[PDB]
């Protein structure tokens, strides 16, 4: 293992480090992870009303970035370019999905086109980071230790102790959304029904159960399939999670979303492969290899030619030069 | 403090007056009276103007007599907000053995509670007073040689006169001037690391003692760092240009962006260490006007003013039952209503026409007619014109 | 339910009595002497009246220990604060009554250390009174002065000048070395001690000077004065908010009013009330290198210190990190970094605790130069951590009063049967000290003094340069 | 000024051989930049660079006083409880050895 990871996919939902769901729909920013006896950085999540913004790392005291599905990274409050560097936070673009890379202070940050924050953390903070991805450890159940530290019941409470506050803004406890889904029952349980239960029933997912449990998974899904009205992509959100935690824990899968009838959205020339390199061959590149033995990494990327230049796919044969 | 003045003047400190003569200022050394204080999250003050910190979360003593066993007053913490670097008070309980041996309680609103029993203000019984003093703040006053102040949202204060010089024993300190030997445990001897001292003054065993008090709690609120910095720098800024030759503000200072990092809400907790500052400006005769719709001007009802330094002798309408009665307080601020209107027990200030009459605490009506047998008497503009 | 434990007895609310101060007023150690509230008991046990509560113990007796550093204490164990013992007689320690040697001290460029201990600031720029003794209605024997010449702002600049006025004499120091302009007439108690980084210096039964060869400035006194003196440093009285009491006899607040009436000369520049901020002129505006300062000034927080943080608060001396290094520019030598922790050091040293915190890539202080001259490399010299200053040799054999237990710098060590002379930079038997012993009493080695002023009969004197086995004749009055 | 002990009395002999002009606009530029703190290393490593050129040209130079970017030795002779301190910071000794 070696490593972590957290998630906030879909609208609310909440993956810590370890295997333990819930929902908020926060309205302020809040701690997502973070050293508790001392801090050498912060990362920090944005949520508007209950849908989410921003990711931010303040690191100590001195700098800040505030990315975002916007993609318009800011530092402080001066709006820079993309990609960027500085005080070795490489803010990059992996698989047409935005990056932020802290290696030395150990955790990996990311986004993707819908918004679903994603925190690769290192073994180096086991029984440390206490925030709202749960503590490093091996437990599961435990991983409620609030800012006073104090070992709670609910999931709802406890984000909102680890509230943070600015002077631009002043925020409060929200409440839980009243859900009008309790009147609207109908047909919407008996036909939709399927698409959580495929997570169990497809061979495709059938095999993670010894390394996972599809239990939680299907059971944050069938509340939030009863909102959207006329839709059964209501839940490839909760499934698509599923993908990647079981992925993140040795064992990868392939092709689910060929008969799933949902892809994650990516912009023009590029769909969702499945463990592509990061180190994406682009055009204006130089032919070097055997320094990427990096870990392999989903996302969309381009066909088989079609080299990357400037954010799109283009023909190998059309490769510009610069001066 | 670099300014000049010639010779047979005759300034003079809150604490005493010094005259020129030959460039020596002769001085008096008569005591002045000390000023423990609690206010913000954790911020102390001794008696001997020493300023220190200490976060602990129990029911902590504050003051005692100690040759004799006049009084003794007891604090008690809590954590206050979401970081454990939050540790504001809650309630102080006082002890009178020289009445009852009662037991009075603090509240965390404006209330105040004897014995377990809830109590309107004002409290005359034979030494100590209770009364209200804007409307919005407790002030006990036992006998002429101990006042208080209120403790809803803690900033408790105390007055101590120079009898009780040495004599007493709590975390505020001897009362003998020295700053130092202020962190002596009540086992006789200076500490210096203050989680010794404040743990030593706890009353319950089963009270965690900390082990480390933290300085700078804005890293574990990385956001606050930046507003922090520009807010209570204003504190700096020349609006107290006036007061930084009456008392030293690094700590007023140091003191803010331990708080407003620290607690839930930042807007409050800055305008109530501004004016930890300002207090100790007018407490040595420097004024400030500091308030603005920005920087946190109060928001006095419809049927007062907000007013700078006036006078809280001719407001209530028991002063028109009681008008024999000194009124030897200072120059307050709060919120007030023209002269011209005194204040009603309903929140609303009115004339002296229908000022009603608290005789025998019994509250009587602009006109009320009343007599027994012998006597003859009624309630006219305020005034309880009672004959034989 | 639970029978409680035999030691202990179960209690009960009367109905009748309001002060059933029982479970809730559960009196341990700390809560004896103090005194509780109570609203009711509980359904609780409960130690008998005279007995208590001790970590899950209902300890027997009134013998549970005296807390000191939150650490036990049992009764007749004892403590060493200062110069004093002081032991918990009974559940209170009663200390000693011995005061104390007081400490001055100059914390970088622009600060200054009372004797009662009282941080202050004060950029100057004119020549300043450190400390004297001529004071409203005293003989005014000792007139200590200082003198900084652009130093306003910290930086590689700020060479300091310090002349001292004792028994009519003049000896100042600058530029490294010291300087007599006017010899004193007690040569007697005059003394020289370049023990490592310092110069040690004695002038009396009741005064003593350390210098770092580069700023600090630290007068030492004695039980002698108790409110004698004044000046910057204050009064010496135990009363810690009364050392700002300027020239004029008054107490100011703002030190920089203060200083500024204890300049010499009374025509040159009063300093200027900076506007106060966290951050000095190049740390203003500059936050990213504010943070590297910041954390770099936190090796006064750092592991091999954590004996001395218990002891001496380092708030005081972090402050003036940040704020030298800040407006110092520091390029080649980091000594407006270096200086200020080791004058943070040789403190926790004065309190008994050694540290070495020096390495090579953090302010190095080599000592190889001086192995040098000799064409053999004996190299006996050394960078000991803390040794002590008042050591004997060729020029100073005898064992003198030594106000500073130990010092950081380099110092000799070869083996015994060989004691050290200054001008050969190594060490050397004990024969070849010119040392002497005239008539076979034992002294100094031949202090060039005039012994013998009280009685003309007794004139009886014996001078002796180096060796010499000599005695002069005294010139008659008559 | 600092930056001029590139161009000082030592040096001189280098000063003829090795333009000292290169190295110097670095010293410049880097310090500036670079906040020295504690480790002045920043400023200490940009003329040793120009002191080992010189040495490679035959001309050995001894800079590195006390006050100026020290380099102790002395933490190596220290493990044995004996003090033999056969280890040394000199000029410029055989970069090879066996
Ligand atoms: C999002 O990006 C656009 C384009 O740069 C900008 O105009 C807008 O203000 C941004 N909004 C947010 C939420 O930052
Ligand atoms: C985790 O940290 C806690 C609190 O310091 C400690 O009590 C516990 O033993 C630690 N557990 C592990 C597995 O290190
Ligand atoms: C401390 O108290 C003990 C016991 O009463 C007594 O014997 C001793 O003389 C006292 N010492 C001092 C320094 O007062
Ligand atoms: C040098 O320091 C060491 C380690 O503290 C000590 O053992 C030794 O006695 C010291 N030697 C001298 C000559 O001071
Ligand atoms: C000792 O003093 C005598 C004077 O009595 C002088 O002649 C002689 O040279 C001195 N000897 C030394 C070794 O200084
Ligand atoms: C310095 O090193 C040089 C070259 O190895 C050598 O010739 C010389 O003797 C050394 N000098 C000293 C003082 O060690
Ligand atoms: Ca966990
Ligand atoms: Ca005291
Ligand atoms: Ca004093
Ligand atoms: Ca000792
Ligand atoms: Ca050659």
């Amino acid at each position: 293992s070696s490593t972590a990871r957290c998630s906030l996919f879909g609208s609310d939902f909440v993956n810590t480090f370890d295997g333990s769901m819930y929902s908020f729909a926060g309205y302020c920013s809040y701690l997502l992870a973070g050293g508790c006896q001392k801090r050498s950085f912060s990362i920090i999540g944005d949520f508007q009303n209950g849908k989410r913004v921003s990711l931010s790392v303040y690191l100590g005291e001195f700098f800040d970035i505030h990315l975002f599905v916007n993609g318009t990274v800011t530092q402080g409050d001066q709006r820079v370019s993309m990609p960027y560097a500085s005080k070795g936070l490489y803010l990059e673009t992996e698989a047409g999905y935005y990056k932020l890379s802290g290696e030395a202070y150990g955790f990996v940050a990311r986004i993707d086109g819908s918004g679903n924050f994603q925190v690769l953390l290192s073994d180096r903070y086991f029984n440390k980071t206490c925030g709202l991805c749960g503590n490093f450890n091996i437990f599961a159940e435990d991983d409620f230790m609030t800012q006073e530290g104090t070992l709670t019941s609910d999931p709802y409470d406890f984000a909102n102790s680890w509230a943070l506050s600015s002077g631009e803004q002043w925020c409060e406890r929200a409440s839980p959304p009243s859900s009008s889904c309790n009147i609207s029952s109908g047909e919407m349980q008996k036909g939709l029904w399927e698409q959580c239960q495929l997570l169990k029933s497809t061979s495709v997912f059938a095999r993670c159960h010894p390394l996972v449990d599809p239990e939680p998974f299907v059971a944050l899904c069938e509340k939030t399939l009863c909102e959207c009205a006329g839709g059964l992509e209501c839940a490839c959100p909760a499934l698509l999670e599923y993908a990647r935690t079981c992925a993140q824990e040795g064992m990868v899968l392939y092709g689910w979303t060929d008969h799933s009838a949902c892809s994650p959205v990516c912009p023009a020339g590029m769909e969702y492969r499945q463990c592509v390199s990061p180190c994406a061959r682009t055009c204006q590149s130089l032919h070097i290899n055997e320094m990427c033995q990096e870990r392999c990494v989903d996302g969309c990327s381009c066909p088989e030619g079609q080299l990357l230049d400037e954010g799109l796919c283009v023909e190998s044969t059309e490769c510009p030069c610069v001066h | 403090s670099g300014k000049r003045y010639p010779p047979g003047t005759s300034l003079s400190r809150d604490c005493n007056t010094c005259i020129c003569r030959n460039s020596q200022w002769i001085c008096s050394n008569e005591e002045c009276p000390g000023e423990c204080l609690v206010t913000g999250q954790s911020h102390f003050k001794s008696f001997d103007n020493r300023y220190f910190t200490f976060s602990g979360i129990c029911q902590y003593l504050l003051a005692r007599d100690c040759q004799d066993h006049s009084f003794s007053i007891v604090i008690e913490t809590v954590q206050c907000a979401d970081d454990r670097d939050a540790v504001c008070t809650r309630s102080v309980t006082v002890r009178l053995p020289g009445l009852h041996n009662s037991l009075v309680k603090l509240k965390h609103g404006a209330g105040v509670a004897m014995d377990g029993q809830d109590v309107q203000l004002p409290l005359l019984k034979g030494d100590l007073r209770i009364q209200h003093t804007v409307t919005a703040s407790v002030r006990l006053s036992y006998g002429e040689d101990l006042q208080m102040d209120w403790d809803g949202r803690g900033r408790l204060l105390v007055k101590l006169s120079p009898v009780y010089a040495g004599k007493t024993c709590g975390l505020c300190g001897n009362y003998n001037g020295n700053q130092g030997d202020d962190f002596l445990t009540p086992s006789g001897l200076a500490e210096p690391r203050v989680e010794d001292f404040g743990n030593a003054w706890k009353l319950h065993g089963d009270c965690q003692d900390l082990q480390k008090q933290h300085s700078d709690p804005c890293a574990l609120n990385p956001r606050m760092t930046r507003f922090s910095e520009e807010a209570c720098a204003v504190l700096t800024s020349p609006t107290f240009e006036a007061c930084h030759r009456a008392v030293s503000p690094l700590p007023y200072l140091r003191n803010c962006r331990y708080d407003v990092c620290s607690c839930s809400d930042g807007r409050e907790c800055l305008c109530g260490a501004l004016a930890s500052y300002a207090a100790a400006c007018a407490g040595r005769g420097v004024r400030v006007a500091w308030r603005e719709p920005g920087r946190c001007e109060l928001n006095c009802p419809k049927g007062q003013v907000y007013l700078q330094c006036g006078t809280p002798c001719n407001l209530t309408c028991r002063s028109l039952s009681y008008p024999d009665e000194e009124c030897n307080e200072a120059c307050l601020e709060g919120c007030f209503c023209p002269p011209g209107l005194y204040m009603d027990e309903r929140g609303d200030c009115v004339p002296k026409a229908q000022c009603p009459c608290y005789y025998d605490g019994e509250i009587f009506q602009p006109e009320d007619i009343f007599s027994d047998h012998h006597t003859m008497c009624y309630c006219e503009d305020g005034f309880m014109h009672c004959t034989m | 339910s639970l029978s409680c434990r035999p030691p202990m007895v179960k209690l009960v609310c009367p109905a009748d009595n309001l002060r059933a101060e029982g479970l809730e007023c559960t009196k341990t150690c700390q809560n004896y002497d103090l005194e509780c509230m109570s609203m009711g008991c509980v359904s609780g046990c409960l130690c008998p009246p005279g007995m208590v509560r001790h970590e899950n113990r209902c300890v027997a007796l009134e013998r549970c220990p005296c807390f000191h550093q939150g650490k036990e204490y049992a009764p007749g164990e004892t403590v060493k604060i200062g110069c004093n013992t002081c032991v918990c007689q009974d559940r209170k320690w009663n200390c000693t009554d011995h005061v104390c040697d007081a400490t001055c001290s100059t914390i970088g460029m622009a600060h200054y250390l009372t004797f009662d201990g009282l941080k202050y600031l004060f950029p100057g720029e004119c020549q300043y009174v450190l400390v004297q003794d001529y004071c409203g209605s005293n003989p005014g024997t000792f007139r200590i002065l200082v003198g900084n010449k652009g130093c306003s702002h910290p930086s590689v600049k700020c060479k300091k000048r310090v002349t001292i006025l004792v028994e009519g004499g003049e000896i100042e120091l600058f530029d490294g070395e010291v300087n007599v302009k006017r010899p004193m007439k007690d040569e007697t108690h005059f003394e020289v001690v370049e023990s490592g980084r310092y110069i040690i210096l004695l002038l009396g039964k009741a005064l003593s000077v350390v210098w770092d060869r580069h700023l600090s400035i630290s007068v030492v006194l004695k039980q002698t004065y108790q409110e004698k003196v004044c000046g910057l440093c204050g009064n010496f009285d135990g009363i810690q908010n009364n050392d700002l009491t300027s020239s004029n006899l008054q107490v100011e607040e703002d030190p920089v009013d203060f200083g500024n009436s204890w300049k010499v000369s009374s025509q040159c520049a009063d300093t200027r009330k900076v506007p106060l901020d966290s951050s000095p002129a190049t740390c203003h505006n500059n936050i990213m290198k504010q943070t590297m300062v910041d954390s770099s000034c936190r090796i006064l927080t750092s592991d091999v210190f954590q004996d001395c943080n218990k002891l001496v608060d380092p708030e005081p001396y972090l402050d003036v990190c940040i704020y030298d290094t800040c407006s110092c520019e520091s390029i080649g030598d980091c000594a407006c970094f270096c200086d200020t922790i080791a004058a943070y050091a040789h403190v926790c040293a004065q309190h008994g605790k050694v540290v070495t915190w020096r390495t090579a890539t953090l302010c190095p202080q080599s000592c190889e130069e001086r192995n040098l001259m000799e064409n053999g490399y004996e190299c006996m010299w050394r960078y000991n951590s803390c040794a002590p200053a008042c050591q004997v040799t060729c020029q100073h054999p005898e064992p003198l009063a030594c106000p500073v237990q130990c010092v950081e710098g380099c110092h000799a060590h070869c083996p015994p049967g060989k004691i050290l002379d200054e001008l050969l930079q190594t060490c050397v038997d004990p024969e070849d000290c010119p040392v002497c012993e005239v008539a076979g009493r034992r002294f100094a080695s031949g202090k060039k003094v005039t012994l013998n002023p009280s009685d003309p009969e007794h004139c009886q004197i014996c001078h002796c340069d180096v060796v010499n086995l000599t005695c002069e004749a005294c010139q008659e009055p008559g």
